[PDB]
């Protein structure tokens, strides 16, 4: 079973600033990292596959990253619409296993 | 387009058995793997189960393996979450999504669930 | 005749399991003759050697179960490559284990030779350790359909679980050149170079063992000879594409990790060409302010050296003169 | 007809019949019995050790009733690999080489091979080669080689020649492990001489894998009569055996030009390091070199006419630059 | 693309046929009419009495060798019916190897090459070759070829050369070609060595220059070699009808030739390559000794003049306040000083 | 509808044709700078324009 440790567990930043959350695997998951969005009391929403990859119509403020085991995700500069909970995910294996959670909050 | 629709959730009581149907519009659950993934309320997400429709293949999470059983019914373009033994730590919101594979190297994939559903609460 | 050619020695061991649709056994044992009379028993057997270099021990199987000494000697040696030898009554394969360290980068190999005789697998083994313990589970914890069939299954199981510790090698490998990439990206430096080239040895070393196992399985789900039985060929061919997959990455991560360094090896000599700009512009700078210091410091009193003007803050002026007419001269082709 | 080889120590002549029933070998030194053998039923193997008595070359080519052509041709050392189809025989020309300690050297030997009837002819100048394996074979009753016909024992032949390539590249392996370790920590002349003499053996052996493949798709293609059919799949295993190792020729090529190319970065990277040392050395030194003899005047009208400590403060100057001299070399990572 | 005309040269008159090499010394036309029974050999200078062989029902080698006698390329050309442009490429020997398929011929541009020892040059002769009906015209640039094996051939009646027609015989000329092909590259391996061991043992300045001769005959070989292996493919695939499809497998034959020819130019490419990088290392090698020098004395010698130029003061005020005639003191402090510096390289093995 | 077939390759290929010329012009550019004035970004750039031209080779010659 894969682990994922999402650190820091809390995050509180202003508008424009630079955010970044880190991301620990237990051990190796080649790329198959997946970041995503969760407002609260709605659905979670993709940013980034393949831990460096946007998708579609995600702004291009999100950015990911990767160097060897620990997966970063980044945002150039924040809005007001950017607070939420983000979630770290690892597909490598058949079962799939998420990160606790980070909230970016003001 | 594409939007994903979950019913069968409510109140069980402990130790019964209950059924989630998730509707799928848009595309053909014969062509993508559906996901099952749960949030506790005031917790994180957790992966459930994933089905393959044309490959008929499954996967279960460790805390519902032998438990839950999940399907898809090609005809309906519906997949089922068979849920048995139900416990008082399964209360959460029961998301229904839809995921595509992708490529990193010719020995490993992955899959990102574009799709999900609105969501349904059992207790 | 008969002689060892492995560097494992330490340690010998003989695990045996027996197994079938109701009825499992799996016990360890030290004595040759207990594991013999297994060969005549309908239900499947997994006999397994894991000290070879006893040749005794090796010796008795083959006779007993009949195997001419050539495959005996075959099993003996361990620099062979790998291959799969079709008889009439037993099919003989040899494969290669893996082994990597993450603290220290070296790959380690250990040649596994596999045969199969009716209802019954011998599996040789060098030292203890191996990649089958999903099997294992699989027996003696009643899932899988790996009790319900012969013994040709089993030696797909013991193949499938090579191929996966293959797999498993591949993603520390990707880990490895991840990390290694990013460091020659920012951080060039000889360790750098000595690991990079460790990785290439590596690479070609997998790929070298990875031909031949390809083989194998091709000739595993191709020939099809009557011992194997047609219900377990997809299996094989399985396999056979799985052994694609491995060579088309250790192909691409060759590809990389040979491309890596060429910039960092071709971008040497500019930094000589840095030390030729601090180097002369020190020299440039200040050889001529130490000569003519000497110039003025001659003692024979016979100079114009009485007090006249201020003599050293007129040198103190020429001084900054000088260095600032030199400053000037340099930085017009763009130097420091 | 002319010898052409450089090896005439030894001589030995060696056949064998083998069969399903039972097999017998013989060796002698004359040809009392190499010509009875001819119409045997049962398929044979006549081994000849060395071409400089060409007496024995032309006896059996005569016997057999074959061109002079391909007499000359056995004959001939330096001609590249071809083979010749004909009605009652098929000429087929290969090579082969080996390796040794302490020598860096490729040597090839010719071996021609003559198949007809039931008989296999085989010219070797120079005693020694790698048909062991198949002989083994024969002798131990493995494999299905006494049951076939004299096309398996062709067959056998080339594929113990490829099991001689694998062989010496494995050993070219193992000089690579050697030069690698030396190009890491010594660094000589001698360093680049063995690693190019390798290279260019590498080059050797992958300009000759071509003609053996010719070879090979020339029997895989046209199946003359003389091939007695199901043996096509053997030849093309041989070719991908043949596939195998030229691409494995080409991994040794580029990991020696790698070791060639670190040799020459830490080249260079030893001049780098050297500039480095005098250039620190001058840029910490000549400063205050300049700073003492500015002091080291001497007017009559000059400052710093009576202070305490002035050698201590010239002390503390000197200091200081040393200091941040120190800081800056920290700064570049040149020392 | 374009249908078949002569171009037009700004410098000429425009029905002009220029021939565009330097060879201008030797002249002859020599012929072997030759069928299974019997065969015929003259040497001659009238072009006229190698005409009627037009219309020989056995095949007949008309060897022209010489073309600055554009006389004889154009009295030729028309008479068999070559069209100019051909004529055109015939004399134009700044050219690629080519092949070119008309009604009633076939057109082919080869080269050969001889290379020069203790003179290492390169050089070009363009060979020109049409098989019509049952002649294959040559047309040569000086005396000398590698045709002489085929000559041999159909003189003493070995080989099967006087059994088949034409098409055969063009097939002996291109193979005798390929077959020196391989005899260039291996004396171009053997100035490989001459020049490896040159520049291992003793690396002057034109060791380099002829490292770049051999780059650029290198390139040239390829640059040669590539369309050959093109008009080889394009005879055994494209099968004209002057060929009776039964000599096909031979061309074939020498196609893979060519595939080896070029895969051996392009590892001598290799070779070259890593020969010029050698070269840099030694000489690199030669000026790092001329460093290690150059700092061994100034790290052992500056500081010390350093320290001389702090004593070598002049004061009113003596801080130094001299003990124990402490003169050889700074003495022996300079001499172990300047013995653990040089230990200190010794140990880093600069000396 | 094989005419379509080539219409579509034979566009292929004259696309080909026009990226050939602008690497040209690159290596037109890239050999006056490096030839004016050589750095790391001249040589990263080469080394960038080998592995584009090998990418190339091995794209045309299938
Ligand atoms: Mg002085």
């Amino acid at each position: 079973d894969i682990q994922m440790t999402q650190s820091p567990s809390s995050l509180s930043a202003s508008v424009g600033d630079r955010v970044t959350i880190t991301c620990r695997a237990s051990q190796s998951v080649s790329s198959a990292v997946a970041w995503y969005q969760q407002k609260p009391g709605k659905a979670p929403k993709l940013l980034i596959y393949s831990a460096s990859s946007l998708y579609s119509g995600v702004p291009s403020r999100f950015s990911g990253s990767r160097s060897g085991t620990d997966f970063t995700l980044t945002i150039s500069s924040l809005q007001p619409e950017d607070f939420a909970t983000y979630y770290c995910q690892q597909s490598s294996s058949s079962l799939i296993t998420f990160g606790q959670g980070t909230k970016v909050e003001i | 387009e594409v939007q994903l629709v979950e019913s069968g959730g409510g109140l069980v009581q402990p130790g019964g058995s209950l059924r989630l149907s998730c509707a799928a519009s848009g595309f053909n659950v014969s062509y993508y793997s559906i996901h099952w993934v749960r949030q506790a309320p005031g917790k994180g997400l957790e992966w459930v189960a994933s089905i393959s429709s044309s490959s008929g293949s499954t996967s279960y999470a460790d805390s519902v393996k032998g438990r839950f059983t999940i399907s898809a019914d090609t005809s309906k373009n519906t997949a089922y979450l068979q849920m048995n033994s139900l416990r008082a730590e399964d209360t959460a919101v029961y998301y229904c999504a839809r995921s595509y594979w992708y490529y990193i190297w010719s020995y490993s994939y992955g899959n990102a669930m574009d799709y999900w559903g609105q969501g349904t609460l059992v207790t | 005749t008969l002689v060892y050619t492995g560097k494992y020695r330490e340690d010998f061991e003989i695990e045996v399991m027996n197994y079938s649709i109701e009825e499992f056994r799996e016990f360890k044992t030290t004595d040759v003759e207990s594991v013999l009379p297994f060969r005549d028993s309908s239900t499947p057997t997994w006999i397994n050697i894991t000290g070879i270099h006893r040749t005794d021990v090796v010796q008795r199987v083959g006779e007993f179960f009949g195997i001419h000494p050539l495959v005996l000697e075959d099993i003996l040696n361990v620099h062979q490559r790998p291959k799969v030898e079709f008889f009439e009554n037993y099919v003989f394969i040899v494969l290669k284990m893996f082994t990597y360290d993450k603290n220290l980068h070296e790959l380690e190999s250990e040649q596994v030779s596999l045969i199969l005789t009716k209802n019954c697998v011998l599996m040789f083994q060098e030292k203890i350790g191996d990649v089958f313990d999903p099997v294992r589970e699989r027996i003696r914890y009643n899932r899988g359909i790996i009790r319900k069939k012969r013994a040709d299954y089993l030696l797909y199981s013991l193949i499938d679980a090579l191929v996966d510790d293959y797999f498993v090698l591949l993603e520390k490998i990707d880990d490895e050149i991840d990390v290694l990439e990013e460091e020659v990206l920012e951080r060039p430096e000889k360790e750098t170079v000595q690991r990079t080239h460790q990785l290439k040895r590596n690479l070609v070393e997998l790929r070298k063992t990875i031909w031949p196992l390809r083989e194998v399985l091709s000739s595993l789900y191709r020939d099809v000879p009557p011992l194997i039985e047609k219900e377990t060929v997809p299996y094989f061919r399985d396999v056979y594409d799985h052994t694609i997959q491995i060579a088309d990455t250790v192909e691409t991560f060759r590809d990389i990790v040979s491309g890596l360094l060429d910039v960092y090896l071709s971008s040497v000599s500019n930094k000589t060409n840095e030390v030729m700009k601090v180097l002369t512009i020190i020299a440039t700078i200040f050889m001529p302010l130490t000569f003519i210091a000497g110039i003025y410091g001659m003692n024979f009193e016979y100079m114009p050296e009485l007090r006249w003007k201020w003599g050293y803050p007129v040198v103190l002026a020429v001084m900054g003169v000088i260095a600032v007419i030199m400053v000037v001269y340099f930085k017009k082709k763009k130097w420091l």
